[PDB]
RNA sequence: GCUGGCGACCAUAGCAAGAGUGAACCACCUGAUCCCUUCCCGAACUCAGAAGUGAAACCUCUUAGCGCUGAUGGUAGUGUGGGAUUACCCAUGUGAGAGUAAGUCAUCGCCAGCU
RNA sequence: GAUGCAGUGUACCCGCGGCUAGACGGAAAGACCCCGUGAACCUUUACUGCAGCUUGACACUGAACUUUGAGGUUCUAACUCUGUCCCGUGAUCCGGGACGAGGACCGUGUCUGGUGGGUAGUUUGACUGGGGCGGUCUCCUCCUAAAGAGUAACGGAGGAGUACGAAGGUGCGCUCAGCGUGGUCGGAAAUCACGCGUAGAGUAUAAAGGCAAAAGCGCGCUUAACUGCGAGACCCACAAGUCGAGCAGGUACGAAAGUAGGUCUUAGUGAUCCGGUGGUUCUGUAUGGAAGGGCCAUCGCUCAACGGAUAAAAGGUACUCUGGGGAUAACAGGCUGAUACCGCCCAAGAGUUCAUAUCGACGGCGGUGUUUGGCACCUCGAUGUCGGCUCAUCUCAUCCUGGGGCUGAAGCAGGUCCCAAGGGUAUGGCUGUUCGCCAUUUAAAGAGGUACGCGAGCUGGGUUUAGAACGUCGUGA
RNA sequence: AUAGCACUCUGCAAACACGAAAGUGGACGUAUAGGGUGUGAUGCCUGCCCGGUGCUGGAAGGUUAAUUGAUGGGGUUAGCGUAAGCGAAGCUCUUGAUCGAAGCCCCAGUAAACGGCGGCCGUAACUAUAACGGUCCUAAGGUAGCGAAAUUCCUUGUCGGG
RNA sequence: GAACCCACUGUCGUUGAAAAGCCAGGGGAUGACUUGUGGAUAGGGGUGAAAGGCUAAUCAAGCCUGGUGAUAGCUGGUUCUCCCCGAAAGCUAUUUAGGUAGCGCCUCGGACGAAUACCAUAGGGGGUAGAGCACUGUUUCGGCACCGAUGCAAACUCCGAAUACCUAUGAGUACUAUCCGGGAGACAGACUGCGGGUGCUAACGUCCGUAGUCAAGAG
RNA sequence: UAUAAUGGGUCAGCGACUUAUAUUCAGUAGCGAGGUUAACCGUAUAGGGGAGCCGUAGAGAAAUCGAGUCUUAAUAGGGCG
RNA sequence: AUGAAUACAUAGUGUUGCAAGGCGAACGAGGGGAAGUGAAACAUCUCAGUACCCUUAGGAAAAGAAAUCAAUUGAGAUUCC
C-alpha cells in the first residue's frame, strides 16, 4: 500500500512529522514547508526513512 | 447456512435539546447524519453536521427561506 | 403615479398565454485606443462613449389554462376501562389521508430619481 | 401416564393357597448423550524437553623422517588386550612382574552441531432449537425497531481491513443528465449548433442521511494534512469514542470583511508487556562521567477466536475412569398436526345418448391421532428390549356370516352406499426379521388402540462391550 | 504358534539384550553360527513401478556449530586549547573478517524395504461388439489365477439343480 | 480307551452346597505331556505359543505408608426465637456461556429538605398506525415510452395521527429527589394481553418490545 | 412438585462459618494538634524502654519548588491542590 | 616376627596390644531431591530446597575476629529479637 515516511526539519532541531506516500507515483523525496515549534518558525521539512 | 447476520453498532443520533429550552454556549442541539436541520442565528455547524450553540439563550425551531429548510436558532 | 437598488415573505405569492411602456431610469446598442479578458473567440468579464430601438430582455396590467391553497360532514387509525379472538364491539377522549364545496393572477419595509 | 385431587360407581371385618397387570417395584449417585478451561493410557510429519546414537574443537597426547595449512612413512614411552608365562596362591576374580600383538589411534571428560514418539510433561476455542459436519466471531449502511434513544434470533439485504501532496487550503469562475432538430467520414450512441421539458447527473468507494453560498465541476497561488491549548456539551460498566466556539504564536490565499487545526459525513482497525529510532535546562548505587532508567515524538500484530489466557502446541479410546445434568440427545409419554390416513363440497369431462349406475379434472372444507416429522414439558442418585412364545382386552373406518336402498340389477354373479361389533376370522418354504415373495387351504384368512399390550411370565436369533478377519478410510493409534 | 521359505544384520573383545558402572547373557558358540523382520505343510507359482519415505553407496560444489578474533564504532583521562572543544597510551563495552565437521541440498542402486498399480473418445461386408486406433496424465497403470466371495451398495443380480 | 490334565454343549444353581460349581455328554492321554519340593525374574518393571493376558478373589500401570486435610467454577448438607425492609433472573466483557467482574435492582448509616413525582396549562422534534402513487419497484385494461382508467409495498413516500418523550410554570396530595459511605444477593425465568420477527396467522414452540401476575402471595 | 424427581426404617448420642496475622469501615473509651510504644529489662498485668508508626501539605515521571505546583514562548488558558 | 616373582627390597603372612561397629525422641551439619497444587488452561515461574532417601556430631551444633560495611569520612568479630 502506502509507505510511512518521516519529514525532518532542516533547521537541525530534530523535530519531525510523519505521513504516508505512494512510492510508484512519488519516487522523489518529498519536501514541504511546515512549522517547527522548537524554533517557532516555518522551515522546509524533507523526507527520511521511518526506520 | 445463511449469508446474512451482520449489523453495525448504534449511533445515537437525534435531537438533544428541544424548542423552548435554555442552553449554554457549546451545547449540542442536533446530532444528524446529514443536514436535516440547518444552523440559524447563534448556531454553529461541525465537521460531521452536528449543530451546537455559540451563545446562551433559548432554542427555537422554524421553517424559513425559499427552499423550506428547517432552521434552529438561539435567541439571547 | 412611473423607475432603480436593498430587504421582509417563499406559490392564495408560481408557471403559461395575451397586451402595454422610453421625459428620467434600465435594457439592448458603437468598437476594442489604453485597464482587463477568452485552455479559441470583446460570446461572457472590462474599458471609452451616445448614432439608433423599446425588437429582444426586464417590469406593469388582464385571464382560472396548468398549478397551488382548501372547509363542513363522514370514514380509517388510536390512549384508558370493559367485552370478544381474522382483529372486531361498547363507553369515553382524540382524529387523519383521499375526495367535495370553495379561494387565489400576493402582501409589507428603507433609500434615491422623474413628474 | 394418580390408591391419596374433582365427580361418580362399587365395597361388611380378618386369614390361607396361588399369580405377577400396577405400586414409573428392589438392586447399582446411567456405562448411551452432553457438560467440566476433569483423569488416565495409546498414536503421530502437534509443541517442548531428556536418554540413547553420531559430528567437530580442547584435554589425556609423544618422537623422527617426507610432500604441497594439510597429507604420507617409521618409531615407543602414554594408553589397550574378554592373548601366553611367572608370583601372591590350595584361585579361569584381582594385583605385581616378563613377553607378544597393537599404539598416539581406539576410548573417556568439557563444549558443540545433527538425529531422536525410545521416553516424559502438556495442548488440541466458543456460539449452536442436543452434539458433530457446515457456517459464524471485529467494523460500516438499511429493515425488523412499535413517529425521541436503545432493543434479539444459525432473521431479511449489502459493504470494509483502503485511496489522495492533491482528490488538502484559499481567491475567482462554471452547471448536470435526457430528448428533439439540422450538420463529412459518423452511425443506436464520438464532436458542432439551436431549442424543449426537466434534478432524472455527479459526489474515489456500499447504503443511508445530505448537497445552490452547491458539499458537484475548473483555473492561479500555495501547505492550516500547523504548534500550545481549549469554555461547554454528546455518548458511555470500565478502558475508550465524538462535536466544539474562543485565546496565543507562525503561516497560505484574498483589495477586503474573511476562510483554513485535511477530504459531505458515518467503515478502512488492535489494549498492555518487550524491544528499535530522534530529542531531552530529569535520574545516575562513594565522587566526576558512563551504562541503564524516566519524559516527549515515533516504529515493529489477519494477536481476524479482532478486551488480545503461552514466545512456543495435533489426534484415538469398543481397554477405559471421575464429578455433574432430564439445564441437553436416543426409547416410551406429553403439546402440535406440516406430513400421513379417512371423509365431505363444486363439477370440465369419461360413460354409444346420459356430470352424479361407476369413475371424476382444476379448485375448496373438515375429521382422526396407526406414519414421517417439529418442540424439549416428565424420567440420566436408571421409566433397562427388535422379533418370536404364552395370555389377552377394547374400537369400528366390517374380512365372513345377518338386514337393506340404487344399479349400465333378465337369472347366476358383480359394482356402490346404508344398518349391524354376537360369534368366527389358515398351515407351511425362505429370511433374525416385523414386512415381503411363494405353495396349498378356508365362509373369512379385517384395519387399528392398549409404554409401536404383555421380558419382577419364557426366549435371546437381530442390534450395541471386551476376541478375530475381509472390503474401505487413515502415516498411525 | 508351528516345520518349511525369504530378506537383512553380525569376522568375534561379534551383532543384539540387561546395567549407572563393574560385569553378565549371546556362548565355554564362530557365518552349515547367532540376532531381527515377514510369510506359514505340500503342488503350480509369485507380474509391472525406485516418483514418495526409508536403507545402501558416491560427490566435494552450496549451506551450517563450538572454537578463533582481522577490522570498524563507543566509554574513561594525561595532555592541548580563552573558549567551544580536541584528545594519544592503558584499561574497558561492542562489532564481527578468516578457518571450521557431520547433517542437509545433489547423483545412483534397492520392493519376499514401507508403499503404488489411471482417465476421455472412436472404429470390421445384417445388427451388436470392438481384434483395432485417437489421445491426456503418471514412477508405473493389474500378468497368472480367481470372482455377488469371510470381499458386491444396487441385491433376494441373472441362469441351472435341489 | 481308565487314572491324570483340560473346559466344547445343555439343564440346574444365581440371598448357591460353591465370590465360577454339580450332573449328563465332550477333548488330550509317550508328549511342544502332567506333577512334587526348592530356587530366579518386581511395577512404566517382570513374564507372555500374544488375550492387554498374568504379577496373592485387585491390573491400560500391583499393594502399603507418607506428600495429604491434593484440587473440585460440581452435587449434597448447614442446628434456638421475635421485629423492620426487601430483590434479580437484565446490559457490557470474558477459552465465556449452569462461573466471574463493572453497571442496573435490595438493605443499613450519614449529609441535605421540596431541588422529586402524579395532574393541568404552555413550548417542541418526529415519519409509526392509517393513507397515497409525487419518487423507486411492481399490476390489469384500453389509446397512441407516452395519455386515460385501476391495484400493491418491512428495506417506496406528495402526506400523516393517537400515544410516548424533552422543557417551563402552577394547585393539591405524598417521606419524594439527590449526594457520600458499610453489607449483599442476582446475571436458568414462566404464563397471559397488546405490537412484531421466525414457524404452517402449528406447538404449554422460539426470539424481541411493552404491561400484569407467579416467582417471593395466602383468601 | 401430591408428584410416579432427590434424601430419610426408627430412637439415643456425635456432626459443619473456626484460629492467627494484616488491613478497612462502624460503635464505644482514653488522650487530643497530637496519639502511641515494639523487642527487651523488670520477684513482673505495675514501672521503665521514643527506635519506630499514624496524623499535621500538596504539585510533578523526576530534579525541584511549596499554599501552591505541573504543562507552555506565555503573568494567557487548563489539570491537580 | 616372617617373607614372592627378583639380587637388595616391596607386596603378602602371622602374633600381641589398643580402638571401632549396634540402639535411641527432637534440635544441628552435610550428600541427593519430587509431584499433587497456583497461575482460574500450560511449558518459564510456583509449590520448594518443602516431603522423602542417605552420612554423621554435641549438649547444643553451625558461624566467628573484616582482602566487612559506609560515604558529613564514620562504624568496628559471630549469633538471636
Ligand atoms: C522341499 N521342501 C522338499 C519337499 O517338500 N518335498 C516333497 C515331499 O517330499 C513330499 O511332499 C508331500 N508329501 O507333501 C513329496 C510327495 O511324495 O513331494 C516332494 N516334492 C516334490 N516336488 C517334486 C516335483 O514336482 N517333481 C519331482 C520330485 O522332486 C517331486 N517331489
Amino acid at each position: 500500500m502506502r509507505d510511512k515516511i518521516r519529514l525532518v526539519s532542516s533547521a537541525g532541531t530534530g523535530y519531525f512529522y510523519t505521513t504516508t506516500k505512494n512510492k510508484r507515483t512519488m519516487p522523489e523525496k518529498m519536501e514541504i514547508k511546515k512549522f517547527d515549534p522548537k524554533i517557532r518558525q516555518h522551515v522546509i521539512f524533507k523526507e527520511a526513512k521511518i526506520k | 447456512s445463511t449469508k446474512n447476520g451482520r449489523d453495525s453498532n448504534p449511533k445515537m443520533l437525534g435531537v438533544k435539546v428541544y424548542g423552548g429550552q435554555t442552553v449554554t454556549a457549546g451545547n449540542i442541539i442536533v446530532r444528524q447524519r446529514g443536514t436535516e436541520f440547518h444552523a440559524g442565528a447563534n448556531v454553529g455547524m461541525g465537521r460531521d453536521h452536528t449543530l451546537f450553540a455559540t451563545a446562551d439563550g433559548v432554542v427555537k425551531f422554524e421553517v424559513k427561506g425559499q427552499f423550506g429548510r428547517r432552521y434552529v436558532k438561539v435567541e439571547t
